[PDB]
Order: structure tokens, then sequence, then C-alpha cells
């Protein structure tokens, strides 16, 4: 069934926009949305389709006090997003409580996109952690979208902010997004600025400009995640056939990403693996331990030589993981495109959960516990204590979280088989 | 359908380890069954017909095509001592999704112990199967498989 | 006019050697025989393709058509006991044709 | 479905006993309870017994013949009597 991705905030809009440019050129598609002259893939899932080879996705722009939302209008791909679907503060109850007086309106909006589709699986948020206005309004949405579809599925490709630690409410903001993701998100995939900035460093020498080259990076993991959906294959023909693998436990729902050709700008499916496993590919910044591992890799794969690969791997030991689930790892193949450069004929990616994103959990935890007994950034804005007087729903998100925390590493523990 | 089931699926919180303890058996069987076998023996038919001139000869090699699927994929020869094993471990996960709804705590399943205790002794008979194989039987087909990692 | 064939190059102890010359025609029938059956199977009445078409979104592979068509005889609701209603499973193959 | 005999031969009845109490309202306009009455409760009692009954028949499977059924389940009304 058709996805519809529901971007929002100013960085959403951003690498929302990246990644239907992206798809678009790897499709056959123009900017002005027309099937391509030069051009055998499942573009319905993403793509809706026009009478006249009008190939407009099924995004959702919201945006709130629009500023780059002018510049994603005044681009050559306007005509190809065009479902006419855009409808007009820093902290996160400023945005939740702008979020409440429109939220009939915007959710007009998603119903008019799930009834012209011949169907609807799941809600794709480019959802922005402690994005001033991208956060709240995001949190507010997330917990209207599962109560109107019970049925159906949401995922948030989180681009959880770590800059080194401007923003002073941080830490508050993304405390109360965390808990309405916890409870009220069936999948998360998350992403950190200072991991991807570290590889930025490495591959290239940009270091000012982060944000508008990582962009890049951030679309290239969105793409490969959803390539094995947007083009048929044996396994994984749908986005919950695939999510179960990653997803063991509901409360643990957060995803490790990693890319084998960093720099994808022959190689063997053993190298790709042994690559791949290693730190440095990964995009993230007591015994710890994989809850269960998942690898795509698309390119001119030998098929003979896979499963080997999967026994070469078992004994080259990299991955280290004694969870309470069994799943270990298990290769999966993907098509790579026409059309595009095929530099780095073989490339791959990898989703995980890992217990490791704990200690990136508790280190914003760590910031807001400090933040709180100083007592220095309440804000305290008049919008911020009528919305919020007791100031309770942060001891509430705490608590939560710190559930979370003691999960985790409950998972890690041999006796998840007890209550977590 | 039954990876499907599982999906369709998601003591309160042993039920959500059970069910990894549980996909990940069939999730395993279903990638050797529809990548490492079918896949891999239809391109190379998809090859040779291509070679292959002979009305006679294009019937032969499409039956030798048939036999080899209709074999690797457990289902001749021995089915008492290996199909129902697998679909005895199947019918519980079957068991497993039909018992259960999305959105409430009350299930009041006393049963958990008695599936536990199932699947892991079922497993054990399926692993211990497969490892028969090495005394005697297709070892490139079996061996292959009765690495899944047990635990 | 095989025997006229035959008969044309008898024209011009050598006796099996003789009919040596008679077996060429034989093959090279057969030569554009084998041909005829496999270019009409494939140029014609196509067979690569009727057997591809066997093998993929059909019994072999699903495809996504497959998943279309899974999904809805998974599903629980309005499901009758077996749900062997033959004019609705043939209407959700129609619908999962796809090609 | 002319040719199969007993729908075409009870949708005939239907519209033969509309036809009846058509003229029995367009003999006056003053109330008629001059045994008019009783022919007319007896005919929204027959008229509901073989309107309900074809709703049985009809619920080849045919796309039309079975979406129809769905207009008149919109109020569920002659399933739920």
């Amino acid at each position: 069934r058709e996805i519809i991705t529901l971007q929002l905030g100013q960085c959403g809009n951003q690498i929302g926009f990246e990644f239907w440019k992206q798809l678009c050129a790897e499709h056959g598609i123009s900017p002005e949305g027309i099937v391509e002259e030069f051009a055998t893939d499942r573009k319905d899932v993403f793509f809706y389709q026009a009478d006249d080879e009008h190939y407009i996705p099924r995004a959702v722009l919201l945006d709130l006090e629009p500023r780059v939302i002018h510049s994603i209008l005044n681009s050559p791909y306007a005509k190809l997003y065009n479902p006419e679907n855009i409808y007009l503060g820093n902290n996160w109850a400023s945005g939740f409580s702008q979020g409440e007086k429109i939220h009939e309106d915007i959710f007009d909006i998603i119903d008019r996109e799930a009834d012209g589709s011949d169907s609807l699986e799941g809600f794709v948020l480019c959802h922005s952690i402690a994005g001033g206005t991208g956060s709240g309004l995001g949190s507010y949405l997330l917990e209207r979208l599962n109560d109107r579809y019970p049925k159906k599925l949401v995922q948030t490709y989180s681009v959880f902010p770590n800059q080194d630690e401007d923003v002073v409410v941080q830490p508050y903001n993304s405390l109360l997004t965390l808990k309405r993701l916890t409870q009220n998100a069936d999948c998360v995939v998350v992403l950190d600025n200072t991991a991807l900035n570290r590889i930025a460093t490495d591959r290239l020498h940009i270091q000012n400009p982060s944000f508008s080259q990582i962009n890049q990076l951030v679309s290239t993991i969105m793409s490969a995640s959803t390539t094995t959906l947007r083009y048929p294959g044996y396994m994984n023909n749908d986005l919950i056939g695939l999510i179960a693998s990653l997803i063991p436990t509901p409360r643990l729902h957060f995803l490790m990403t990693g890319y084998t050709p960093l720099t994808t700008d022959k190689t063997t499916v053993l190298d790709v693996m042994r690559r791949l496993l290693q730190p440095k590919n990964v995009m993230v910044s007591t015994n710890h331990c994989y809850i269960a591992i998942l690898n795509i890799i698309q390119g001119e794969v030998d098929p003979t030589q896979v499963h080997k690969s999967l026994q070469r791997i078992r004994e080259r030991k990299l991955a280290n993981f004694i969870p309470w689930g069994p799943a270990s790892i298990q290769v999966a193949l993907s098509r790579k495109s026409p059309y595009l450069p095929s530099a780095h004929r073989v490339s791959g990616l990898m989703m995980a959960n890992h217990t490791s994103i704990s200690s990136l959990f508790e280190r914003t935890c760590r910031q807001y516990d400090k933040l709180r007994k100083r007592e220095a950034f309440l804000e305290q804005f008049r919008k911020e204590d009528m919305f919020k007087d007791n100031f309770d729903e942060m001891d509430t998100s705490r608590e939560i979280v710190q559930q979370l925390i003691d999960e985790y590493h409950a998972a890690t523990r041999p006796d998840y088989i007890s209550w977590g | 359908w039954a990876k499907y089931s599982l999906d369709v699926l998601l003591q309160i919180h042993r039920m959500f380890l059970l069910r990894v303890k549980l996909m990940h058996f069939v999730n395993s069987l279903h990638n050797y069954i529809m990548t490492r076998i079918l896949h891999s023996t239809g391109l190379e038919f998809q090859h040779q017909v291509e070679e292959a001139k002979d009305l006679d000869q294009l019937i032969k090699i499409h039956y030798r095509y048939l036999s080899t699927i209709h074999d690797r994929c457990l289902l001749r020869e021995k089915v008492s001592f290996v199909k129902e094993a697998i679909m005895k471990v199947l019918n519980l996960a079957l068991m497993f999704a039909d018992g259960w709804q999305a959105g409430l705590g009350t299930w009041r399943m006393e049963s958990i112990e008695k599936m536990e205790s199932d699947f892991k002794n079922c497993h054990m008979f399926l692993v211990t199967i497969l490892n028969k194989a090495v005394c005697r039987g297709s070892f490139p087909h079996l061996e292959s498989l009765a690495l899944s990692l047990m635990a | 006019e095989l025997d006229d064939v035959h008969d044309p190059l008898l024209a011009i102890t050598f006796e099996l050697t003789l009919r040596s010359c008679l077996y060429p025609h034989i093959d090279k029938q057969y030569l554009d025989c084998c041909g005829n059956l496999m270019q009409t199977l494939k140029k014609d009445y196509r067979l690569v393709e009727y057997l591809q078409a066997m093998r993929n979104f059909f019994l072999m592979e699903g495809g996504d058509t497959m998943y279309d068509f899974y999904t809805s005889i998974f599903d629980k609701i309005r499901e009758k006991e077996t749900w062997q209603n033959v004019s609705f499973l043939n209407v959700q193959l129609q619908e999962a044709v796809g090609q | 479905f002319i040719l199969l005999k007993p729908v075409f031969h009870c949708l005939n009845e239907i519209l033969d006993l509309c036809h009846s109490f058509c003229s029995l309202v367009s003999q006056n306009l003053g109330p008629l309870d001059e045994r008019g009455a009783a022919q007319l409760s007896i005919l929204v009692k027959g008229f509901s017994r073989q309107s309900s009954l074809l709703f049985k028949i009809l619920s080849h499977q045919i796309n039309s013949d079975l979406a129809q059924l769905l207009l008149r389940l919109d109020y569920n009304k002659y399933y739920t009597q």
C-alpha cells in the first residue's frame, strides 16, 4: 500500500526535498515530473500516478513560520511536487500550541491523500528532534495519527541533533519529543549530526557548511533504506515485512545506520560486509550489544557467494552481540538502478538495533537533568507557563525515557524474559 | 503467510520476547527457500535454455529444473522425518498469532510457558534432524541451513 | 523433394559412403526445423516470455503483484471461513494482474 | 436476469402490486379507509416480504449485481428487520 511522507519543520522539509529530488533523478522522472524519454521499478508505492505521466510524490509539506519553504517553492521541482498541500517559535510548547489550532486543516490534507491513494500502509515523518518549530508540532501530529489510524504504522527518520552541544532549550525539547516518540511511534531510524559531521571531515575537508553537505549523506541513507521497496524483490516487498526484522520489541524501535562505500563517489560481498561492520562506516556517534542487524546490498553481486559471505562473516566475528533475541544477521539484495553512475558497482547499507544509542539518549537526559537542577532555562515565556504550569510533563518524559534507558540495559542483561 | 502473520502481530513483555525468538527462525527459513534455492537455480535455467537447441532436450532440461527445485525445497523423499517438524513449528507460530490481537493487556494467557517449552523442544528436534544429515543425505542443501545459529 | 535430391547427388566399397550423402539432407531439414520449433515458439507463440511469466509475477516469484493479491486474501475483515469464493479470488487476481 | 425464471417472476409482481397501490392512491385525495386500509396493510407486509426475499437472493456473482446490494445495505434496512 502506498506510503505518505509527512515532512514538517524547516530541517525536515529540507531533507524531504532532497530525498524526493534524489528519487526523481533515480527514477524515470524529470524536474517537471514527466516520465523520462530515456527510460522496471515499483513507482506505485511512493509516487502517485497522474494521467499524463506526472509522477507526483505523496509528500505532505508542513510549514510553520515559513522561511525555507518559499525557497522550496522557487525551485525547478515545484511542479514535480504539486499536491497543492502546503498550509501556513523555537520552543517545543510553542510549536505544539501552534499545531493545535491548525490541526483540523492539516489533517484534512492528510485525509485527501490517504483517500486519493488506492490504499495506505504508512506515515513516514522527516521529523526533526528539538527542531524548534519542527519539534512539538511533530509530537502533536504523531499523537494524532495513531489515534485516527490505529491499524496504520508510523516511521520517523529522526535527525537526532548532536552538534557537540544555538538553542539553550535543546534537552527539554528533545526530552518531550522522545516521550511522544517512545509511546506513539511504531518505528524510528536515528541519525546524528556530530556523527555525520565527523564523517564529513573524514571523507572531505568540509567543516563550516556542514548542514548543506550533510543533507546529501542523509538523502543517501533515506533512499537506500527504501530501495528494496521501490524495486521489487524476492524478499521484503513491504515496509512492515522489513520492519519486523529490525524492531524486535515495541519499546526498542530506534535503528542504527551504516553504509559500506561512504565514498561511493570490483568489491566482493565478503569485502563490503567486513567493511560495513567496522565503526567508521557506522554513521552514529558494562557490556554492550546489538539486538538484531540487517544488511541490504545493491550492485553486481554474485548469488552463490552471498551465503558463503554470511558464513565468512560468522567466522570473521566483528559484530559482537549476545542479546535476548536470536536475530544476528541476514544478507539481503536489491537492484542497483540504471541511468545514474554505477561507481562502486557493489554498494551496501545496514539497519540495526544497537544498545549503544541508549548512551546518546542518556547524554541529552544528562544535559536535561543538569539544566533542570540549575533551573536555568525553564523559558517560562507566558506561552510556556500557561501551556505547562505544572512543568510535570517534563517529569513524565524523564521517567518514560529512564524506563527506555533501563529497558536498553535490561536488553543487554541475560534475563529480558523478565519484565524490562 | 507465516512471516506476514507474525508481522501482523505487532508475561506482557515476555510475549514480546517470544515474538522475536520466533521471527528469526521463520525469516531464516524464508531466506533460504526464497533466495538460496529457487532464485539461484532459476538463473542457470534462464541462461541455459538459451543455449538449448532441441524440442526434446528443452523438455528434458525443464524437467531437470523442476525436479531440482522440487527436491531442494523439502518436499520429496523423507516427509515425516523432516517436513512435519517445520510444519508443526509453523503451526505454533500460527496459533501464537491467532490467539493474540492488537491493543489490550488482559490476554489471560497461562499457556505462554507451555508454548515456550514447545517451541524450544521442537526447535531442538529440528536442528538435530538437520544435523543427522551429516551422516547421510543432501548435505549441500541441508548443512547450509543447519547453521541456523541455534539459540 | 527428398528423392529428387538423393538422385542428383547420386548422379556424381563406397556404398555406405553413397548412403552417407543422403543423411545430410535429414540433418539440414532438422537444422531448419529445430530452428522452426524454437523460433516459432519464441517469435509467434512466445515461449521465453510464457516461461518467464510462469516464473515472475506468478507461482515462482511473487513480486509486488502477488503481495497486493496476498494481503487481501489474508485480511480477516469480511472473511468467510475458508474464503473460497472463486469470483472474489479471480477478481483479486485481475486487480493484481499489473502487466 | 430475464433468463432466470424466479427473479423475473417475482420482480414482475413487485411491480404489479405497486401498480395496484398507485391505482388506490390515485382514486381520491380524501382519506380512503373503505377497504383500502385493509388491502394497503396487506400490501406493505407483502411487499416487505418479497423485497426481503429478493434481498436474500442477491445477498456468477457479477460485480454489478453484488454491488447493487450495498445501496440498500447503506441503511441495512431490510436485513435489520
